[PDB]
C-alpha cells in the first residue's frame, strides 16, 4: 500500500453525518489529519486532527447526495508515509 | 461571509441525550417558528426514534452506538471525542438553546462539551437544562447537580428548571408520561419565550442586540411566566409572572439583568405595556438591565402572556 | 392529541342552550377561553373565559336548527397547546 | 466495521440440547423482539424438528447425527469439535443468552464450549439454564451440578433455575408436557426480563452499557418476578419479586448486584417507580450496584410487572 | 392454544347479566383481567380484576340484544401468554 | 491426484451450515487448514485449523444462494502435497 | 496574488444595493479606495474611501440590470501593491 493508513471505510452515522474508519498503525501515530470537501469543488477542505489512539472519527453539516473526498494523514515522529484517500457520494 | 450580514438571525436549538432530545422532537412537532432543531445522542436507536430532521451520533468510538449508561464521564468523553461534527453543526448561528436534561450520562455529561464549543465558536449560548424529580432518587440529583455546575462554566446563561417545581401543578396521580410531557412544555416554552421576541416580533420590539445585553456573560438565570385575560389582564400576567414557582428559588432584586416578553394579539394597549414594564421594573433592582419587547400572537384574542427571564443570579 | 382539552362534550341542556364538558387537565390551567358561533357564518364568534377549576360552560341565545362551532383554549402558564374545536348543529 | 458502532444492540439466543431447542423455539413462538434464535444439538433429527430458524448440528463426527446420549462428556466433545461453526454464528453480537436444560449430554456437555466461545469473542454471555426435577433421578442432578460447575467458569452471569422450584406453582396432577412448558416459560421469562430493558425501553430506560455493569463477571445469579394490579400495584408487585421461589435461594441483602425491571403500558407513576426502587434498594446491600429500568408493554392497563435479576451471589 | 385461559364460557345468569367460565390453570395465576365491552364499539372496554384463585366473574349492566366481546387476561408471575377473547350477543 | 487430500465431499448439515468430509491419508497429517469463502468474492476468506486425526469440518454462518469455494490443506511434517478445492453454491 | 486585497466578495444586500467585503491584511492598511462604475461604461467611475481598519463596504444607486466593476486600493504606508477589480452584474 506504502500509504499510512492502508485501510479506510465510511458509514452515513446519520443522514447528515459519516463515520470515518481505519486500521491500527503497526507504528504509533501521534495524531490523524482528516481533510474533508467536496470533491472537485472549488471551496477549500475542512480540516481536523483528531489524537493518535482513536481509530474513527465523524464529520457532520454534509448535504446531501454531494460527493465527498476524505483524506486521513497518519502523523508519526518515525514515518513520513503517504495519506489515504476515499470519496464517499452523499 | 457578506450573506452572513444580511440574513435573519440564525438560531439553533440542539438537545442532548434522551430527555433534550423528547423535549427537542417536542418543539419540532409544536412548530417553533425561525429555530433549526438538533438532537445529539449516544444511542443510536434512539436518534433513529428522534424526528427532529437532523441528528448527530456522538461516542461512536467509545459507545459503540449502544448509549453511554449513567455516567456522565461516559458522556463527556464521548462529546470530547466528536467536536469536529458539534462545530460544523453548530457553525452559522447567532444564538443556540442547549436543551438537555441533566441526571443522565449523555446529557449530562455532553451539555458542558457542547456549551464550550459554542462559546468558543462565539455564539450565544443558552443552557435549558432541567433537574430530576426527587422520585428518580439521589445518585440522578448528584449527577444533575455536577452537571449542571459543569455546565455553568462554558455557557453564556443557564437556565434552571427543577422538575420538583412543577410537581405542584401537575394533576393527581398523573403518569410519567404527562408529567414528562409537561417538563417538555417548559422547556418549548423557555425557548419560545426568549427567540418569539427575535423571530415573530411585535411592533413593540427589540433586536438580536438587546437580547445579547442581558442574556451575555450573566451565569445562572431562572424564568417563570404568566397568562391573563380580561380588563385587568396585564398586571394579573405581570403578578403571576413574578410568582411563579419556577422563580421562586431566588429573589428578582438580585438578578443582574431581566428579560421580559409580552405575547399578545393586535389589542395590546400603550398602558398596559407601562403597567408590564412598571411592574417588573419595581419588584426588580434599580441597577438590573431590564429589556421589555413584544411578540404577537394573531390567535390571542383579549389576553396577554408575559414571560420572565431573570439572569445574573449567582 | 396534541390538544390541550383532549376531549370535548356538548349538550343540549334546554332547546335553546348547550352545556359543554371538557376533561380535567394534566397541568393547571388558569382560565378556558371558549370561542363559539355560526359555523362557517360571516358573522364574529362570541367569546368568553371561565376559570380554569371549571369543567362546564353554559351558552345561551341559541337558534334552533343552526350549526354551531365551539372552540376551547386551555390558558396555563406552563404550555401553548391548540385548542380544541368541536361542531354541534342544533 | 464502521456500521457495528452505528446499529441497534444484537441479542442471539441460542438452546443447546433438547430442552434448550424446545425452551428456544417457544420463545420463537411467543415473539421476543428484538432476538435473533438458534438452537445447537447434536440429535439432527431433532434439529429438523426444531422451528428456531437457525440451526447448528454439532458432533456430526462423533455422533453421527445421532445424539450424544447421557454422557456430558461426548456433549464437549461434540461442541469441542465444532467451534468454528459456533463461532461463526456467534460473532457480530453485543449480548448472548445460553438457554440449555442441565443433566442430559448435549445440553450439559456443550453449553460451556458455546459460553467459552462467546466469552473469547468478548461477547456478554449469559447461561439461563434450568435444573432437572428430584422425579428425575440422582444421576440427572449430578451431572446437572458437574455442567453448572463447569459453565460458571465461562459466563458472565449464570442464572440458575431449579425445577423443583417451579413444583409449588404448578397445578395437582400435572403431566410432564405441561410441567416443561412451564419451564420454558420461566426461561423464556428470564431472558425477556434482562432484553426487553434494550429492545423496547420505556422513557425512563436504562442502556446496553448499564445492563453490562451488572451482568459482567458477576458469576451466579437468580431470578424473581412478580405482578400486580390496583392502586397498590408497585409494593404488591415488588414484594411478591422479592419473595419469589425462584429467589428463595439466595439473600438479596448478599448479591453484588441487582437489575431490576418494571414492565408496565403507558401509564406508570413516578411515585410507583420511586417505590419499587425504595423497595429493592431496602432489601439489597448497600455497596450492591443496582440498575433499574422500565420496559413498555402497550397491552397493560393498571397492572404493573416487576422483573429483578440479583447477581454476585457466589 | 398458547393462550391462558385456553377455555372459556359464558351463560346468561340473569336477562340483564352474563357469567363467564374459564378452566383451571396449570401454572399458579395471581388475577384474571377481564375486559368487556361492546363489539366494534367506539366506547372503551371496562376493565376489572378477580384474584386468580377464582374460576367465574359475573359482569352485569349489560343491554341485551347488544353484541359483546369478553377478553381474559391470566397474569401469572411465570408466563406473559396471550390472552382468550370470545363472543356473546345478548 | 498430487494434492492431499485427494477426494472432498460437501454437504449441508442444515439450511444454514456445511458439513465437509475429505479421505483419510497415507501420512500422518499434524492438522487440515480450511479457507472458505465466497467464489470470486473480494472479501478475505475464513481461515481454521482442525486436528489431523479428525476427518470432517463444520462452517456456519452461511448465506443462502451464495456461492462459496472451500480448499482444504493437509499440513505434515512429511510432505508439501498442494491442497485440495471445492466449489458449492448454497 | 501580488494584489492586496487578496479576496474580493460582493452581495446584494438590498435589490439596489451591493456589500462589498475583501480579506484582511496582513499589513496595516490606512484606508481602502473603492471605485465603482458600469463595467465598460465611458461615465466616469464613482469614488470613496474607507478607513483600513473596516472590511466591507456598502454602495447604493444601483440600477438593476446592469453591469458593474469594482476595485478595492489598500493604501499603506509601507507598499503600493496592485489592486483587486471584481465583475457584478445587477
Ligand atoms: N423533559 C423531559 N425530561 C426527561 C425525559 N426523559 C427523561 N428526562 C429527564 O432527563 C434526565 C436524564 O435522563 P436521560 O436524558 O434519559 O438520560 P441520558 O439520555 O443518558 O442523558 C432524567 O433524570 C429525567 O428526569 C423526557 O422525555 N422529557
Ligand atoms: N424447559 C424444558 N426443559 C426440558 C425439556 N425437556 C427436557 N428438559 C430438561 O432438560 C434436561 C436435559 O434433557 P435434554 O435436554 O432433553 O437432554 P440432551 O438433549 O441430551 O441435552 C432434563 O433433565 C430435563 O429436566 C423441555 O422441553 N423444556
Amino acid at each position: 500500500v506504502s500509504s499510512v493508513p492502508t485501510k479506510l471505510e465510511v458509514v452515513a452515522a446519520t443522514p447528515t453525518s459519516l463515520l470515518i474508519s481505519w486500521d491500527a498503525p503497526a507504528v504509533t501515530v501521534s495524531y490523524y489529519r482528516i481533510t474533508y470537501g467536496e470533491t472537485g469543488g472549488n471551496s477549500p477542505v475542512q480540516e481536523f486532527t483528531v489524537p493518535g489512539s482513536k481509530s474513527t472519527a465523524t464529520i457532520s453539516g454534509l448535504s446531501p447526495g454531494v460527493d465527498y473526498t476524505i483524506t486521513v494523514y497518519a502523523r508519526s515522529a518515525y514515518h513520513r508515509r503517504s495519506p489515504i484517500s476515499i470519496n464517499y457520494r452523499t | 461571509e457578506p450573506m452572513e450580514l444580511t440574513n435573519d438571525a440564525v438560531i439553533k436549538v440542539i438537545g442532548v441525550g434522551g430527555g433534550g432530545g423528547n423535549a427537542v422532537e417536542h418543539m419540532v412537532r409544536e412548530r417553533i417558528e425561525g429555530v433549526e432543531f438538533f438532537a445529539v445522542n449516544t444511542d443510536a436507536q434512539a436518534l433513529r426514534k428522534t424526528a427532529v430532521g437532523q441528528t448527530i451520533q456522538i461516542g461512536s468510538g467509545i459507545t459503540k452506538g449502544l448509549g453511554a449508561g449513567a455516567n456522565p464521564e461516559v458522556g463527556r468523553n464521548a462529546a470530547d471525542e466528536d467536536r469536529e461534527a458539534l462545530r460544523a453543526a453548530l457553525d452559522g448561528a447567532d444564538m443556540v438553546f442547549i436543551a438537555a436534561g441533566m441526571g443522565g450520562g449523555t446529557g449530562t455529561g455532553a451539555a458542558p462539551v457542547v456549551a464550550e464549543v459554542a462559546k468558543d465558536l462565539g455564539i450565544l449560548t443558552v443552557a435549558v437544562v432541567t433537574k430530576p424529580f426527587n422520585f428518580e432518587g439521589k445518585k440522578r440529583m448528584a449527577f444533575a447537580e455536577q452537571g449542571i455546575t459543569e455546565l455553568s462554566k462554558h455557557v453564556d446563561s443557564l437556565i434552571t428548571i427543577p422538575n420538583d417545581k412543577l410537581l405542584k401543578v401537575l394533576g393527581r396521580g398523573i403518569s410519567l408520561l404527562d408529567a414528562f410531557g409537561a417538563a417538555n412544555d417548559v422547556l418549548k416554552g423557555a425557548v419560545q419565550g426568549i427567540a418569539e421576541l427575535i423571530t415573530r416580533p411585535g411592533l413593540m420590539n427589540v433586536d438580536f442586540a438587546d437580547v445579547r445585553t442581558v442574556m451575555s456573560e450573566m451565569g445562572y438565570a431562572m424564568m417563570g411566566s404568566g397568562v391573563a385575560s380580561g380588563e385587568d389582564r396585564a398586571e394579573e400576567a405581570a403578578e403571576m409572572a413574578i410568582s411563579s414557582p419556577l422563580l421562586e428559588d431566588i429573589d428578582l432584586s438580585g438578578a443582574r439583568g431581566v428579560l421580559v416578553n409580552i405575547t399578545a394579539g393586535f389589542d395590546l394597549r400603550l398602558d398596559e405595556f407601562e403597567t408590564v414594564g412598571n411592574t417588573i421594573r419595581a419588584f426588580a433592582s434599580d441597577n438590573a438591565t431590564v429589556v421589555i419587547g413584544t411578540s404577537l400572537d394573531p390567535d390571542m384574542n383579549d389576553e396577554l402572556r408575559v414571560t420572565v427571564v431573570a439572569t445574573g443570579i449567582g
